[PDB]
């Protein structure tokens, strides 16, 4: 699929882009993206 | 790969996913089981049987 | 009635165990009977509603055709222009110019989605535009138009078999048709 | 409070879902979501984390 | 959802037996809730379709009655077509046919928004769709129009008492009205 | 089928106990399947009846229109109007009122987009609204219409000098023009 | 630049804000924000990471 | 979420059933062996493999 | 019966094969095992435990 950006005609003439506000439940793969970027640092210190 | 979730329109204006009916040879890379080789490798060199054989050999 | 079954928070399998299980069975039976009665009530309700709708259709047809029969053999040599001043929602206008003027003023405020980049610059005040930025492959679910179980005589006909428990969510939905020269093709193997 | 998938008509016959761009200030629960994330391993050592 | 239950034929009365039987009861309760929701949806769908049909026949009757009434009590002006060639903005056209053709060509480009999957199939090239996927819980914020703090005669009148020195963003704004037989209604208990 | 469970009538925890309890579970499962099938049949029957009623109401307001049209058509109507009954695409029509009514029925189903919160109250059914919540400053990537390097056009002419690596992506393009009275203007200093 | 609320007319008369379906590859400042997420854990102790 | 049997109208007027072709990864709830895992599964040992060991220990 | 291959075209106009989403109940002849009875045969005795058991019984 392809993603688009929604413009709108401003007061005088400018076709300015505006953003729609959304919800975390409406993002397709943000859970997987965040889990992949979860900062797995030190697994354990002295085994703990 | 190109995996799609086949769906069809409901009887009341919505959409529902359906799985189709395929064959074992229809699937690719499924590495089937002969329904017989499982029986032949059920026994092989069993673990409990090995312990029992060791115990009875000692006896 | 609302179903409220008894759980098993007890400790010993005894009198309360049997009593609660038998009460659960009785409640299940009662709820099943209630659901069947509800289905019958739905059938009779929709039948009555359709019957009264049909009766209203018949009587309005009689009245309207009587009005038209009054129109015929009465006034003679009618004109198209005066007839044209009445719109489709039964709103009369003084002059046909007034009707066209009001229709233009009502319709000129509607929006127009502009997908291409070149047509966005020439879009009006009440318009929005959406131009492509990037494309994601992703995994998509397809709703085949000519594939239906409830309707026969379709290009592909499917009959239901034993449903499998647990279901998932459709992602990246798409509508299309399947067949020759369509987006989704079919051909035998071998 | 529903999530609606926007559908757009392609050139030949189809109607595909398309996504609109959003800014990080647009999503309403993003900051709580990233705050709720917890590190897998040792979160902190002796009350201090990061470069320890 | 499909009702899936757990059988018992293994000779066991233990902890997993209790757990899976409790799960059986819970699944029965959930399926009962789903069936009740489906029944209510049936009623709502039937009512909406019948109301649509009733409105359709109402507009049919009113439109045809208005047309016949206009024909009975109508007259053609001396100059009705020639002067009906200037639109709302003074753009004169030579013939009425050219004006109507240009108006149709200008208005046909406008877009429509389809909220139903049954209508995305019958889309237009310039249309957009709003098929629904999920429903998050959230906490709504309402914008009651009849609620007023400076009207002095609204059905509910506000009056300031103090402040808080804090505010929060408005999430999922809703426009509605508080009163009788509306989306939001008040009811007294004491 | 009518539900028929087997209540526990014996205290022995034997084989027949488990057999009959599993029979109860299976009967619950098959009754659930039957109820779901009945609900689907209810939907199908409702759709069929509503389709029949809709076809009847569609066909009733065609005989009346045909009668009144054949009454008015071809008696004395002007050349201009009878030539104006043909639309832009050439599809021939009955008397001009039919063309106007069908065009109104088609066009009034389109949608507008409401930007002001005052007009969100006066929405139609098929409209959507855009209400501002907050502003974000960020950085723009304005695209100038009166700036081009094709041959000589636009008030500002661009000259090719050289390229670099490290291509970047646009962020919030702000289609607009430069010059006098525009959003982005020119001021000479030095 | 501008973030807006999408209102839609509900069944009876209400004007309710719906949310659209958006993609991770479409959110503007997602990468920087998730890099600025508060959970970091312990990247390393005394120059030693992982099993220490 | 419902498994269906898709069929198409043949030239004789009969709704002839056809089998869609798919992939092992596509099928949900597949449970598959890994060929090399299957290889070490098969090679393992004979059914009386842990018997000659006890026999030679006794010898 | 008849076997067919699902294909779809992109915007350029070239066909490519796509795999319908299916469940392991409609497919005919999969004979899956249990996803858990695989392990009880996977462990078995890989010629190491039995021989050392025999040697230990010998000593």
């Amino acid at each position: 699929t392809e993603i688009k950006r929604m413009l709108q005609t401003k007061e005088d003439n400018s076709k300015e882009q505006f953003y729609p506000e959304t919800h975390v439940a409406g993002i397709v793969g943000l859970t997987e993206y965040v889990s992949g970027q979860l900062p797995t640092g030190v697994v354990s210190v002295n085994g703990k | 790969t190109k995996i799609v979730k086949m769906s069809e329109k409901n009887e009341h204006g919505t959409l529902e996913q359906f799985y189709p009916e395929t064959h074992a040879e229809a699937v690719k890379g499924l590495v089937s089981v002969s329904e017989e080789e499982k029986t032949i490798w059920d026994q092989k060199e069993s673990t409990a049987g090995a312990e029992q054989k060791a115990n009875t050999a000692l006896n | 009635m609302k179903l409220d079954l008894w759980k098993w928070e007890m400790l010993l399998q005894g009198r309360e165990f049997r009593n609660k299980t038998n009460d659960n069975w009785q409640k299940l039976m009662d709820w099943s009977d209630f659901i069947s009665t509800g289905l019958s009530a739905i059938y009779v309700y929709v039948n009555k509603a359709d019957a009264t709708l049909n009766n209203k259709i018949d009587t309005v047809d009689k009245a309207v055709n009587a009005r038209v029969n009054e129109l015929i053999s009465g006034t003679e040599q009618l004109s198209e222009v005066v007839d044209a001043r009445s719109d489709a929602f039964g709103a009369r206008y003084p002059v046909l110019r007034e009707r066209l003027n009001q229709e233009q003023l009502n319709f000129s405020k509607k929006s127009t989605i502009q997908f291409d980049a070149s047509t966005i610059i020439s879009m009006e005040k009440q318009d929005i535009g959406l131009l492509t930025s990037k494309k994601i492959s992703e995994a998509q679910t397809v709703c085949f138009l000519n594939i239906s179980s409830l309707d026969e005589e379709a290009d592909i006909v499917l009959e239901k078999t034993g449903e499998t428990s647990f279901s998932d969510n459709l992602t990246s939905l798409v509508f299309a048709k399947i067949g020759t020269n369509e987006r989704y093709q079919m051909e035998p193997v071998g | 409070t529903e999530i609606k998938r926007m559908l757009q008509t392609k050139e030949d016959n189809s109607k595909e879902q398309f996504y609109p761009e959003t800014h990080v200030a647009g999503i309403v629960g993003l900051t709580e979501y990233v705050s709720g994330q917890l590190p897998t391993g040792v979160v902190s050592v002796n009350g201090k984390a990061g470069r320890v």
